[PDB]
């Protein structure tokens, strides 16, 4: 690290220092990282630890072997191993419906094993300042470390809808169940006719079997384990059945899955030291908060439940049958067991101090933790009698904002090149621009948000307004809500299950509003860092460049309102706001076109007046000299139909220079970058063997390989040319050699010429997809003859069309059917299907960022921001 | 100490402001929102509307000529981005049938793009912004190439914004004879003949032609506390609400209930002669701790089915939100002027 003069992050409350002599194993795809998962679990030996954000064992590793299976083999191999799993706990019951079966896999997993229990669960429980608006947090950490010598870290975490392939395919019928991940589709599959295994199903026959405390009591009983011979479990052990949803439906044959493109790297050296001591650290600490006696009243409530479950089970006939282990079919005491928390004290678990190796791939491992989280973990330690040695310059108190003081070094000392591939994007962006509070509820949002706007006499019979203020059931007027619903009318009948849908939205509306007092504004400085490096750049005259790529829209349907607020944000963050990125560096590129002839303290208001085209001096700047935001999308045949889908980013890579290539789980908002709401697990890894490269075409430059051959893979599937045969999308074969230059400009005005050409096709060929300008407009009743030609900016529902955006007295509605809508898909009777001639021209997956996307509408759903 | 607004008039009990548009905001005006008192102390939607070839119009703060100007500048800078985009859509689409007429490539396609370019090059033209004069002094009026629109004035430091959704070809014709009709008001003025009343402005007419006007309202003394008021026609094409900007939000605030104590709002409120009601509510602090902050809203709207709708919304700002540094005063303080107000509300 002397090759730049940029070095790692060096402070106080620092987790830990960069470690040298460690083997770097970047993975592109999800297949690729599963199957070397699958190669090293069959390879441990000694001890596991694995922690996540979501878990499941259904999943394939080598398509034909699952996580448990892969992880029961490995137990019978070694007669010594020791498991320990950590994943997320949400402290509800479930934040959505992903899974909740983690507790009891890992339950059975320990199921017929000779010896004592090797293995052992602990649900990791947030922990941040005051936790009444915090129940929301969540860790965000990913890392598997086997037999204290390999490690694994980045975004893929081993659940549904990761494992993807270079060819980026839109079809789901291969994958089985669960694996079919499409979230903004309405499923309209059916897996479990016969075949698949029903979610609650196995849960009462584990229940059977045996014959807020309760997940207190349910862990008291996991530790309390029986690691003996029970019952040969079919559906997991010899007949690997699929799981299902709540709903058991599955994605549609003519349905397409969603893409998803993330990136995850393996380690090898003295840096799984360190991977390892984070894990013991934070199993003591929640070791230690679990030994806290919980409520003796909690303790009751869970014995009368446990008592009514036993009594059910012995009123159903034939599930009472024989037990011998801790009930003894009712014939023994009740379930009390003391509390006996196994910490990772033993000898063997602690990992030895690795010595210091020279060259390789120097890794630092960056935690962001709050200080609740920090004193928990020195109450572990105290606890369980283990001081790991730590180097100097590591902190046990205080707040750790590790990613985020990262990225902002590695963008302060960045020289030429910066690439950026996330999730999320979310910062400050200043006072909200071409929107403002005069303005109305924009129009899909306004029908969202009120309740009393539709059908005023309906609702002046139900007066159901105070009922869904003060929350409750019993206060819901059943006479007034089947009145109703026995109402003539088929509008009426769909009209009462679209209010039950707004009722679940609007239920709880009263979570954390004046906790202080309610302010607006991101906090993580991402934007401004990437803005004043940029104008550092146009500041001393040269060259210097940075990319962004993101997803099209975030996860989920576009008519959920906080997903429609974090496009809000998002744009505003991107391009809309007043101060924002592309604000930033058109002020700095006006104010250095505009030095010459300018007096110092007035230039600062030379640069603000308007031009003929009626907009400010600094609007008449291109800023694509220091940004190419990019979106991925796709397209293929189903079933005789043209399809299209987009490609989610769900990866938080990022590249300094071809010397640095950042990765890990720190998303672009607040959530995860400010330190204090979010723990997670992010890697800083540095070369140490140069290499030649002409970065711009004309200099050469010294950087490294490994990284460069990332990034030129990053590109290579992003462009189509690494994908297998037969596929849909051309390759865009002629950027193979602008490829490998991110300084020359040549190269980003050529992949920006080919995003617009793509943007272009889709745009001919779809309207429903997100574009600028609405194309709905022409389909109303205004005539084109007469002289009409406005070209109004799509709103955040394209399809969406106002007869006049400025004020919403006249209000609009869709023309045409949204993909998450049912009549998009099902050719209903009534009416008739509508499908679209195959687009034509369309190279590569990268199209153009909309930046015309909801102009001048207000879409704020008045919820939380931190939520 | 009269004001009118729309066509009804009332008495004040001391001083007043109207809300008017913003100076920052005056040059586009072609989105516009409405009037508004500062940036967060607004309300929803305050403009008036005008059944005469479906009128709206908006009246600006005290701004001067090079703001007017900026505003049309504004007006013809989105006609020129229009073009703009339309052209490179022209491009794109030359580039992309230029690749695909490659050796007996993609048929039945062909005559697809190309009436596609031809439609959007047919509606290229009508897209250009044009000026016209009138013989209006100090007019930026613009319009289409037969068909004007989008009014614009500056009389005593103030913009008069007059657009019309379905001008006829005699639109210049009536748009001239509109505004030979209309005359400049100024505050505590109130007329003597049949007309339309918003800030600083009156149009003179039969009085019979249908309206919907709606303002907010701020006594000087109190400027945590503001009222809106809200005026229309009988059975008028808009069929506008009584609530018309509240979004269900300001119905049910969020609060935590660890500091502060909510309760309804029903009180007793006569307007002009006959009783209306006041439903709202109350955010109160409880006295756990220190707590010095107050809200409150409520709502009065009695009229409508033949009369004139009449509807009274008040609405409450939290102090250090803007300019305003003063704590707001508990709902009996402030009623009592509001009871004097609503009682002298008369229909001309």
């Amino acid at each position: 690290a002397i090759s730049a003069p940029g070095c790692f992050i060096k402070g106080s409350n620092l987790f830990s220092e960069k470690r040298a002599g460690n083997r770097v194993r970047f993975f592109t795809t999800g297949r690729d990282y599963f199957s070397d998962l699958a190669s090293a679990l069959d390879s441990a030996s000694s001890s596991i630890f694995i922690t996540g954000w979501q878990v499941n064992y259904d999943v394939l590793l080598d398509g034909r072997r699952s996580l448990w299976q892969c992880l029961r083999q490995a137990l019978e191999r070694s007669p010594a191993l020791k498991v320990y799993v950590m994943p997320w706990l949400s402290p509800s019951g479930s934040l959505g419906t992903y899974d909740f079966e983690t507790m009891l896999a890992v339950f059975q997993l320990n199921a017929g094993l000779e010896g004592g229990a090797r293995a052992f669960c602990t649900p990791a429980i947030q922990q941040s300042d005051m936790q009444g608006l915090g129940v929301a947090f969540s860790h965000h950490q990913k890392s598997v470390v086997i037999d204290n010598r390999i490690g694994y870290v980045g975004g893929i975490d081993l659940a549904y809808g990761r494992r993807d392939d270079n060819d980026f395919s839109l079809d789901a019928s291969g994958r089985r169940g669960n694996d079919a991940y499409n979230p903004g589709l309405p499923h309209l599959g059916w897996m479990a006719e016969d075949e698949h295994v029903s979610s609650m199903g196995l849960m009462m026959a584990t229940l059977f079997d045996l014959s807020g405390s309760l997940f207190w009591t349910l862990h008291r009983l996991m530790q309390a384990r029986a690691g003996g011979h029970q019952q040969p479990y079919r559906y997991l052990d010899e007949a690997p059945q699929p799981l299902a949803s709540p709903d058991n439906a599955r994605l549609a044959a003519d349905q397409p899955r969603m893409p998803w493109q993330d990136v995850h790297c393996r380690i090898e050296g003295p840096s799984v030291y360190d991977l390892a001591r984070n894990f013991i650290d934070r199993w003591n600490g929640q070791q230690a908060y679990l030994a806290k006696t919980p409520a003796l009243q909690d303790t009751a409530l869970v014995r009368s439940a446990l008592e009514a479950v036993m009594k059910w089970l012995n009123s159903l006939a034939a599930a009472a049958g024989l037990e011998n282990y801790l009930d003894e079919k009712r014939n023994l005491r009740l379930e009390l067991d003391p509390p006996t928390p196994c910490w990772i004290n033993a000898p063997e678990q602690l990992p030895q101090e690795p010595e210091v190796r020279r060259g390789g791939m120097t890794v630092q491992v960056l935690r962001s933790a709050a200080a609740r989280m920090l004193e928990q973990e020195q109450a572990g330690r105290l606890g369980a009698g283990v001081n790991l040695p730590l180097q100097v310059g590591v902190s046990t108190e205080g707040v750790q904002s590790n990613c985020k003081d990262a990225m902002l070094l590695a963008i302060s000392g960045a020289q030429q090149f910066i690439y950026i591939e996330n999730q999320f994007f979310q910062s400050e962006f200043g006072k909200e621009g071409e929107v403002f509070k005069d303005l109305p509820l924009s129009g899909p949002m306004a029908s969202l948000r009120d309740v009393g706007s539709l059908r005023r006499d309906f609702v002046v019979r139900i007066r159901l307004e105070e009922a869904l203020e003060q929350r409750d059931l019993w206060l819901l007027d059943w006479a007034e809500v089947e009145k109703i619903a026995q109402e003539p009318g088929t509008e009426a009948r769909q009209f009462l299950k679209s209010m039950l849908a707004m009722w679940g939205v609007n239920a709880q509306g009263w979570l954390t509003h004046k906790l202080g007092e309610a302010q607006h504004g991101l906090l993580n400085e991402i934007g401004e860092a990437l803005a004043r490096r940029i104008e550092r750049a146009i500041q001393r005259e040269h060259p210097f460049h940075v990319y962004l790529v993101l997803p099209v829209h975030p996860e989920g349907a576009l008519n959920v309102p906080n997903i429609m607020h974090q496009v809000h944000l998002t744009q505003q963050s991107l391009v809309f706001g007043e101060q924002s990125l592309v604000k930033r560096i058109q002020r700095q590129m006006a104010l250095k076109a505009l030095e010459g002839k300018s007096d110092p303290a007035q230039a600062r208001e030379i640069i603000e007046r308007k031009d003929a085209r009626g907009r400010p001096v600094y609007e008449q700047q291109d800023w694509s000299r220091y940004l190419t935001l990019l979106n991925l999308r796709t397209w293929a045949v189903l079933g005789g139909r043209v399809v299209t889908e987009q490609i989610y980013v769900h990866s938080k890579l990022l590249i300094a220079d071809d010397r640095v290539a950042i990765l890990g789980s720190a998303n672009i908002n607040d959530r995860s970058l400010q330190g204090e709401r979010d723990s997670e697990l992010a890697v800083m890894v540095r070369d140490s063997e140069p290499l030649t490269v002409r970065l711009d075409g004309k200099n050469d430059a010294i950087v490294g390989k490994a990284i460069h051959q990332l990034r030129v893979n990053l590109w290579k599937k992003h462009f189509g040319l690494s994908q297998g045969p037969g596929g849909f999308v051309k390759p865009a074969s002629e950027l193979s050699a602008y490829l490998s230059i991110p300084a020359a400009q040549e190269a980003w005005e050529a992949i920006q010429t080919l995003a617009k050409e793509n943007t272009r096709a889709y745009e001919r060929t779809f309207n429903f997809i997100p574009q600028n300008i609405s194309q709905t407009q022409l389909q109303l009743t205004p005539e084109p003859p007469k002289g009409f030609e406005d070209g109004f900016p799509a709103s955040i529902w394209p399809t969406w069309a106002y007869r006049k955006p400025g004020e919403l007295r006249a209000g609009g509605q869709l023309m045409e059917p949204m993909p998450y809508q049912e009549i998009f898909w099902r050719s209903s009777n009534l009416t008739s299907v509508k499908t679209f001639p195959p687009p034509n021209g369309v190279s590569g997956f990268i199209t153009a960022l909309p930046t015309s996307w909801t102009r001048g509408e207000r879409n704020d759903s008045g919820l939380n921001l931190s939520i | 100490y009269q004001e009118c607004l729309g066509r009804m008039t009332f008495e004040i009990p001391e001083e007043m402001e109207w809300a008017t548009y913003d100076a920052s905001r005056v040059w586009q005006i072609s989105k516009g929102g409405g009037h508004n008192f500062t940036a967060e102390v607004t309300a929803v939607g305050d403009n008036g509307s005008y059944d005469y070839d479906s009128m709206i119009f908006y009246v600006s703060e005290k701004v001067d000529k090079n703001e007017f100007h900026n505003a049309s500048n504004y007006i013809k800078g989105t006609a020129e981005i229009y073009q703009d985009h339309l052209r490179e859509n022209i491009k794109l689409d030359k580039k992309a049938i230029s690749t695909l007429q490659k050796n007996k490539s993609e048929e039945k396609s062909i005559e697809r793009i190309k009436k596609g370019i031809a439609e959007m090059e047919a509606k290229i033209p009508l897209a250009k912004i044009y000026e016209h004069d009138l013989g209006i002094p100090d007019s930026h009026i613009l319009g289409s190439k037969n068909i004007p629109f989008h009014v614009l004035l500056w009389r005593n430091q103030r913009v008069y914004y007059f657009t019309f959704s379905k001008p006829t070809e005699n639109s210049a014709q009536r748009i001239k004879d509109l505004i030979a009709r209309f005359r400049t008001r100024e505050l505590y003025e109130v007329p003597n003949e049949p007309g339309i009343c918003f800030p600083y402005g009156f149009i003179a007419d039969d009085g019979k032609t249908a309206y919907e006007l709606k303002n907010s309202l701020r006594f000087t003394r109190t400027p945590n506390v503001i009222f809106s008021l809200l005026t229309a026609s009988a059975n008028d094409p808009w069929q506008t609400r009584p609530t018309s900007g509240l979004y269900d939000s300001d119905f049910r605030p969020g609060y935590d209930r660890q500091k502060w104590k909510k309760s309804a709002l029903l009180d007793s409120l006569h307007i002009g002669k006959r009783l209306a009601a006041f439903e709202g509510w109350r955010l109160d602090p409880r006295p756990d701790s220190g707590e010095r902050e107050r809200a409150w809203f409520g709502l009065a709207h009695t009229g409508g089915t033949l009369d004139p709708l009449v509807a009274i919304q008040v609405q409450t700002f939290q102090k250090g939100t803007d300019d305003l540094t003063d704590y707001t005063p508990p709902p009996e303080e402030v009623l009592p002027r509001l009871k004097a107000l609503s009682q002298s509300i008369e229909q001309r």
